């Protein structure tokens, strides 16, 4: 075993924050609102196409540090080069299909482990190994406060027109979800015209009334609505899914990664992380 | 048969696994049930017993039927008779876990919780039902979840909460390990079982009941008057799920994982939840 893993992650608050280094190349010392030291790692990545050291922290970085300490491995973290989570796409109308995003980097060896809010699904599980879920959540819908839709069955979603724009993030698990089912083909035909490069851009477009509904992970959307009281979620969860650590099928770490996640759910470590990063007050 | 015909163990626990008598005139299981064998004891102070043909149905039985069809195996289903889900006694496992560990069953299908201890000796499928340690109260009572300081430090509040669980299982063991004061405080409010706890809540003798999320959601969905409610799912503690237990290194695990994930992605799991678990109380 090399024992030094290439970790790939992705910007995705509150799971992964990405901030510039200080002038001297280190990460500013910070504490959370509840007084815990914020553990920061150097993560190289694009920032606009050169790669530059940046500072990463959040729920997923805390989990990475717990895993590395428990199993005694070392690591280097980078941000996924294309900025995507990962879907499988046909190559140049060939026979071959190829994964983009973090999935593609893990399968190619550019990464040895994905530590990110990476959705567990059949499509990805065919090719990589997932841990047991480190977070249980689902899909919901973000709108500007004052926008009235019932949820995923609303006629403005099920009978789409250019008068009500809705979308998700390109090359993500939610993209897969709507492309998977022929029943959803009309919805997908609309979203494919409007899907955004990243969650943060889609969320800003909702605030700016350029995107009318954003379909995405509830653990992210409920957090965003908790900070930005002009945004709300609607419809509860219309689908339930979990996040897992991603590894190639030959990883020597996969059994102990899952055991550590299970131990951490059962002893309140995951509760601490959820309270620190994920949970928040309702607006009023 | 041979390697495609699998010994499978389960455990009666409605609505996940429901056990019925077989028709004595026909001795055939019909409707949505499948045959399941039970070793029924002769009396309470004996190891003697006799196998009885029963019929089994429920949420987990329909999962088993789908896996049987999709993964292409047949099975001989039996009900565990020594223990329940799985406990280690004197370094020996009983319950459903024991049947798998000691190679009497290829898989265990039931309301069997994925945890760290069991995962050292069996392999678990992906979770097929979400659960965890949750809280039920009468509508109007205000708490967040197990880690609420109204539970951790009840004497900071007036009057102090009365709250309990069903003792001697995984819930008490978890609270004992994680929250020593809470654990010793709640022993006075131990409930003999779920049904007793619901009555205690409804009649004002108990303020909160801490127990399995899936069980509590099911009971809340069916409550007369829809007055018993659970906490929000974001506040479930030690989130996990029910999963299928297989022997370490099982050749069936990959196929079973992919099949369960396909069922989830195609909505088939949602259909089963609506069929078996979702109740009239919608909030
Ligand atoms: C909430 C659950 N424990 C209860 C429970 C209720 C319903 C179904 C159950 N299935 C199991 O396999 C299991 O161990 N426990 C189940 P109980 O053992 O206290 O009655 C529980 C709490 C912490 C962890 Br660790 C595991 C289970």
């Amino acid at each position: 075993m090399s024992t030094r893993l290439k970790i790939v992650t992705i910007h995705q608050e509150p799971f992964v924050y990405v901030k510039p280094t200080m002038s001297d190349g280190t990460c500013k010392e910070e504490f959370t609102v509840n007084g815990d030291p914020v553990k920061k790692v150097i993560c190289t990545g694009p920032n606009d196409r050169h790669t530059v050291p940046q500072c990463c922290y959040g729920f997923c970085i805390d989990l990475l540090i717990k895993l590395a300490r428990t199993m005694n491995f070392t690591y280097e973290v980078h941000l996924v080069a294309d900025g995507k989570f990962g879907t499988q796409e046909r190559v140049n109308n060939s026979n071959k299909k190829e994964w983009n995003g973090m999935m593609g980097e893990l399968l190619s060896g550019q990464a040895d482990m994905i530590v990110a809010p990476l959705t567990i699904n059949n499509e990805r599980a065919q090719y990589i190994e997932f841990s047991k879920p480190f977070k249980y959540q689902g899909l919901t819908i973000l709108v500007k406060k004052g926008t009235r839709i019932t949820g995923i069955n609303d006629p403005r979603l099920r009978n789409p027109s250019d008068k009500f724009i809705y979308a998700t993030v390109k090359q993500s698990s939610v993209d897969i979800y709507f492309r998977r089912q022929v029943e959803l083909s009309t919805m997908y035909r609309h979203m494919e015209k409007h899907n955004y490069e990243s969650a943060a851009e889609a969320i800003q477009a909702v605030r700016d009334n350029k995107l009318h509904a954003f379909i995405w992970d509830s653990a992210v959307l409920e957090f965003e609505a908790s900070q930005k009281c002009d945004l709300v979620t609607t419809g509860e969860l219309f689908f339930r899914s979990g996040f897992g650590i991603g590894m190639r099928k030959d990883s020597p770490w996969k059994q102990n990664v899952s055991l550590s996640i299970l131990k951490s759910h059962e002893n309140g470590f995951m509760e601490d992380l959820d309270k620190t990063w994920v949970r928040y007050q309702e607006c009023d | 048969s041979d390697d495609n015909h699998l010994s499978i163990v389960t455990l009666e626990e409605a609505p996940f696994v429901i056990v019925e008598d077989i028709d004595p005139l026909t001795e055939t299981c019909v409707r949505n049930t499948v045959p399941c064998r039970k070793f029924v004891k002769i009396n309470n102070s004996t190891n003697e017993g006799m196998n009885v043909k029963k019929c089994c149905k429920g949420f987990c039985i329909d999962i088993l039927k789908k896996l049987s069809r999709t993964v292409k195996f047949t099975y001989d289903l039996y009900l565990v008779t020594n223990g329940k889900h799985g406990k280690k006694v004197n370094n020996v496992w009983n319950g459903m876990i024991g049947e798998v560990v000691y190679q009497r069953a290829v898989m265990a299908v039931g309301s069997l919780t994925i945890n760290e201890e069991r995962s050292e000796v069996v392999d678990f499928s992906v979770p097929f039902v979400e659960t965890g340690i949750s809280v039920m109260v009468s509508r109007g009572t205000q708490v967040t979840g197990l880690s609420d300081k109204k539970f951790q430090r009840p004497h900071d509040y007036s009057p102090p909460f009365r709250f309990g669980t069903v003792p001697n299982g995984s819930t008490e063991r978890n609270i004992r390990n994680n929250y020593p004061y809470m654990h010793q405080y709640m022993t006075r409010f131990n409930q003999r079982g779920v049904e007793d706890a619901l009555v205690s809540l409804k009649t004002g003798k108990l303020d909160a009941f801490i127990y399995d999320a899936a069980v509590l959601n099911y009971k809340a969905g069916r409550d007369e008057g829809c007055k018993l409610v659970t906490i929000g799912s974001g506040y479930i503690f030690a989130t996990t799920g029910y999963g299928i237990a297989l022997q370490k290194g099982s050749p069936w695990k990959r196929q079973i994982d992919l099949a369960l994930l396909q069922f989830v992605g195609d909505g088939e799991m949602e259909e089963l939840e609506t069929l078996w678990l979702t109740g009239i109380c919608h909030n």
